[PDB]
């Protein structure tokens, strides 16, 4: 798969990742024009709605279930760890999802904005040193999102879904 | 009150009803241009050809052929249109305008043209379908049968401008002015309605940056805050209406096939609503086979000229937008990814996206097929193909009792 | 226009100049506005200039009463004399408007 | 394996995944004549009965476990985050299982139809970019389906099992 | 009690002519008369003196000049 990219603004730490991927972040792994967006390498979102027994129709509203995406050690993380600590809502958080073209080129096929969206939490580790199973991997910082609003947004077919809890469906 | 005096006070705070409503904040520009409606026949006149004509220097090349200059979306006609040789022959040489710069000319039509002479009457017609079929319209049902009179609208009535004066209610400075009307209702300042009906052209690109939206009571087509005058009836407090005649439901109907974008008024109050924006054109019967019956409701599309407007700016934008990219590294392939890639910003492929989603996206599928053309390599025949969305337009409601169930 | 410095040395000699810069000319696509372009007769006569060399003048709600001035909207009519006992009297005038409060009686 | 194919009609949204399989949507890999159906990779579905214990009779109605089946993000995904977070019922899914016959041709040997059909939950998931083992998956989105009616239906011998929350049996 | 609000120094913003550049350097220009920004710099020129005098006669790179 194809990794992402996440562009995080905070409310009172302007852009967060303006610089997430610079030379000084991440050494020579770092792409031109992306120089304002993380480089998301795991993903994992759930939404349920419950739902009772004995029927099927939907018993209470849809429940949030967090954001998991991986980034390594970088410029942004400690300014994750102050959106973190201190309860800070992000304005915004565009995951791209990028895909290989016939043509040959990258191309976002889908898009998951989110509105104010705190975070939840973040699990920073390193695997084992000994271990040359895991030799090849770095560090990961899975940051979450709880979110009061997100837009997912298919961008090749021009679909779009959207979810809010400041305009439920009237 | 006088026929110099009104004529050039409708035609001029009518702008000002155009200016005042239009949020010129919100991406708007107007240009004014002073012709008269005798001497614009000669400059069409003038020219051989209505591709080297003096308007076209206004309306295509000052504006939309023009390297970086802002094109033009309509023309609004402050005219009192006859169905007369010098005026059919005038909207045969603006139907072919509005069709090489993209944009309709909206005006309106005249007491004149119905044969009445004298507005008020217009409800008194029984039959407006057998009117337009008499030999004086030989020049308008061929007008209308026409391909370039999709770009050409012709509006309302007329409406109501300047409230007469009172020393109670609309004072003037150390002094009392009571404006005696008298029964003829020429001494209002009735204004020309291609003000109005392009006030909803532009209120509805002030919300949502485009326009299908202007056939809504509710909807964007609601001409708002009318000037109204209640005066004393035989008896009764009435209120004299905005627009000179009350449209009715079937009167505006019969005006909605016959390409009229006619103003309803809602009777008793300050408010009016278009219910129909069609241009002239007829829709042309094709034979019933498999694909006449499919594109008899292709070409029903082309007519109604809210859809017009949606592909109008996919001719203002696509000129803008490929005239940047002249002498640059492209491809085909690179050709039909600079366009799909685009207008897929514009197209929500969706059942029932919410009401926002509509009209910030109007189009609903878009096919690009870029080609080739021999010979001379590197021309490129790239074919278009968008698709709208459906408004809400009549129904049946047809009521029984049950009883049980 | 000199920096003040010292005499070079195998000591290392900092001194204060400011940059050039680098811009880099950013990206802006500005959409374009829906221009209408209003026709019709909005003086008292007909100008003998031909068409293609009059011009088009924008019009906005700050410069409306700019506009209104520049065109010298000049109203000379023959109208009817009611400030008399005579029925058959006419008296001309002549109209100067350079703003939208001229349209008033006052 | 062979992968299935499910078509979802919604109340409001019409057909969701008409157009899931089409160029827009998967790129290359789709299919012709499966244009309103998307492509299913995994399946799930549990009906359990509460039994009481020292006996063997059932205490109670059946509780239906929902589905879960796995597409990719598609053109048919933001229109499942509508039905998803606004509890909008979808009229049918029709999932069809396809078998490689003894001719050689594909055929649905058996269908498992849907009445009126919420989405509980959505796990959209992405697998590590680092992670050579897991690099020929593109995502997962595995949609969840609580329901009112199902209808089993063997193709191949007529067979047919059908529940309902609507009409019990007698 | 008093305050100061501008430690301004004497030198005077120099108008520079109204291109990319030239208005970008203007805004580069007047940050150089205000002194505070001197005295964060005027350290920067009091530390590095000092910093590279000890260097002399080390065995460095140019690439080791950049990282230290």
């Amino acid at each position: 798969p194809t990794p992402c990219y996440i562009s995080i603004e905070g409310q009172t730490q302007g852009l967060i990742t303006a610089g997430a991927c610079t030379a000084d972040s991440i050494g020579d792994s770092f792409v031109e024009g992306h120089e304002d967006e993380m480089l998301v390498q795991q993903f994992d979102h759930v939404v349920t709605v419950p739902t009772d027994p004995q029927s099927g129709q939907p018993s209470g509203q849809r429940v949030h279930k967090p954001f998991k995406f991986t980034v390594a050690l970088n410029k942004a993380v400690p300014l994750l760890y102050n959106a973190l600590s201190s309860g800070e809502k992000l304005k915004t958080v565009e995951l791209k999802w990028y895909r290989t073209s016939i043509e040959g080129k990258q191309e976002n096929f889908f898009t998951t904005k989110l509105e104010n969206a705190s975070i939840v939490d973040i699990h920073c580790e390193m695997p084992h040193c000994q271990d040359p199973a895991k030799s090849d991997f770095t560090q990961n910082v899975t940051v979450s999102l709880s979110y009061r609003k997100i837009t997912w947004d298919h961008v090749n077919a021009g679909t779009s879904g959207s979810d809010d809890w400041r305009k439920p469906i009237e | 009150h006088n026929s110099q005096f009104q004529a050039m006070e409708s035609a001029w705070r009518g702008l000002k009803l155009f200016v005042d409503r239009t949020d010129f904040r919100e991406n708007n520009k107007v240009e004014i241009l002073h012709v008269t409606k005798d001497e614009l026949l000669e400059d069409f006149e003038f020219a051989p050809e209505t591709a080297q004509s003096g308007l076209y220097k206004h309306v295509y090349s000052a504006g939309y052929g023009q390297f970086g200059g802002e094109p033009v979306g309509a023309i609004i006609g402050n005219y009192a249109f006859t169905p007369s040789t010098p005026d059919m022959k005038l909207l045969q040489y603006m139907g072919a305008l509005g069709a090489m710069a993209h944009a309709p000319f909206i005006s309106s039509v005249g007491p004149e043209f119905f044969g009445i002479d004298s507005f008020e009457e217009l409800p008194n017609i029984k039959d407006l379908k057998s009117t337009f079929e008499s030999p004086k319209y030989t020049k308008w049902r061929s007008l209308r049968e026409s391909e370039d009179a999709r770009y050409l609208g012709l509006t309302a009535p007329r409406f109501l401008l300047r409230v007469p004066y009172d020393p109670i209610e609309n004072p003037v400075k150390s002094f009392n002015y009571a404006e005696n009307v008298s029964a003829s209702h020429e001494h209002y300042l009735w204004g020309n309605t291609a003000f109005a009906f392009a006030t909803r052209l532009t209120d509805s690109f002030a919300k949502y940056r485009w326009c299908p939206n202007i056939i809504g009571p509710q909807s964007g087509g609601a001409v708002e805050d009318l000037p109204v005058h209640v005066f004393e009836s035989m008896g009764a407090l009435q209120s004299k209406i905005p627009t000179e005649v009350l449209i009715t439901d079937r009167k505006e109907f019969e005006l909605a096939e016959e390409g009229f974008i006619a103003l309803t008024m809602r009777k008793g109050s300050d408010n009016a609503a278009f219910f129909s924006a069609n241009s002239i054109q007829k829709p042309k019967v094709f034979p019933n086979t498999k694909e006449g019956k499919e594109a008899e409701t292709n070409y029903k599309l082309g007519t109604q000229l809210p859809y017009m407007m949606i592909i109008n700016r996919l001719a203002h934008y696509v000129k803008v937008l490929q005239r940047e990219q002249i002498g640059a590294w492209k491809e085909r392939q690179d050709l039909e990814r600079e366009l799909n890639s685009w207008i897929k910003q514009y197209v929500a492929d969706q059942e029932n996206p919410p009401a926002d989603v509509r009209s910030r996206r109007p189009l609903r599928a878009a096919r690009i097929e870029v080609m080739d053309v021999e010979g001379n390599p590197g021309w490129y025949q790239v074919s278009l193909s968008v698709r709208p969305h459906f408004k809400y337009m009549g129904a049946n409601f047809e009521l029984s009792l049950v009883g049980r169930l | 226009s000199k920096e003040g410095s010292v005499a070079p040395k195998e000591r290392i000699n900092i001194k204060y100049i400011p940059a050039t810069g680098d811009a880099q000319a950013e990206v802006a696509e500005v959409e374009l506005p829906l221009k209408t372009l209003v026709v019709g007769d909005f003086k008292g006569h007909a100008e003998q200039t031909p068409l293609e060399e009059r011009a088009t003048v924008t019009v906005d709600k700050n410069n409306f009463e700019a506009v209104m001035r520049e065109s010298e909207l000049k109203i000379t009519a023959t109208v009817k004399n009611k400030l008399t006992d005579d029925e058959n009297a006419e008296l001309p005038v002549e109209l100067n408007f350079k703003s939208l409060a001229d349209f008033a009686p006052d």
